[PDB]
């Protein structure tokens, strides 16, 4: 009985890790994208830009 | 078009040339905008494929 409990939680941990890693990946890329959008915003602050640029 | 000594042709041609000057300026800006859009496309494609791998 005890062994059965342990095995079931092995499986649960397997699937939890699946989802966790899959999130982390796109989350890192989201950080990247936020940062690039930030940089191009800071360039919008450039006080020499013409309207077409 | 010969314009030697012939007003109404001299200035007429000059006005056509001026209009051409403005037009070329606008055309350059347009094609530069297209270039910029393609540059963003390329950057996205590079970023996306790494994510996929």
């Amino acid at each position: 009985q005890a062994q059965a409990q342990n095995s079931q939680y092995a499986l649960a941990r397997t699937f939890a890790t699946q989802k966790v890693s899959l999130e982390e990946s796109v989350l890192s890329q989201v950080t990247t994208a936020i940062q690039t959008a930030q940089e191009k915003i800071v360039y919008a602050g450039n006080g020499t830009l013409s309207d077409d640029d | 078009t010969p314009v030697e000594g012939n007003n109404v042709e001299k200035e007429k041609a000059a006005a056509a040339i001026d209009k051409t000057n403005r037009g070329l300026k606008n055309s350059l800006n347009n094609v530069l905008t297209v270039r910029a859009e393609l540059g963003t496309q390329l950057s996205e494609l590079s970023t996306l494929d790494s994510l996929g791998s």
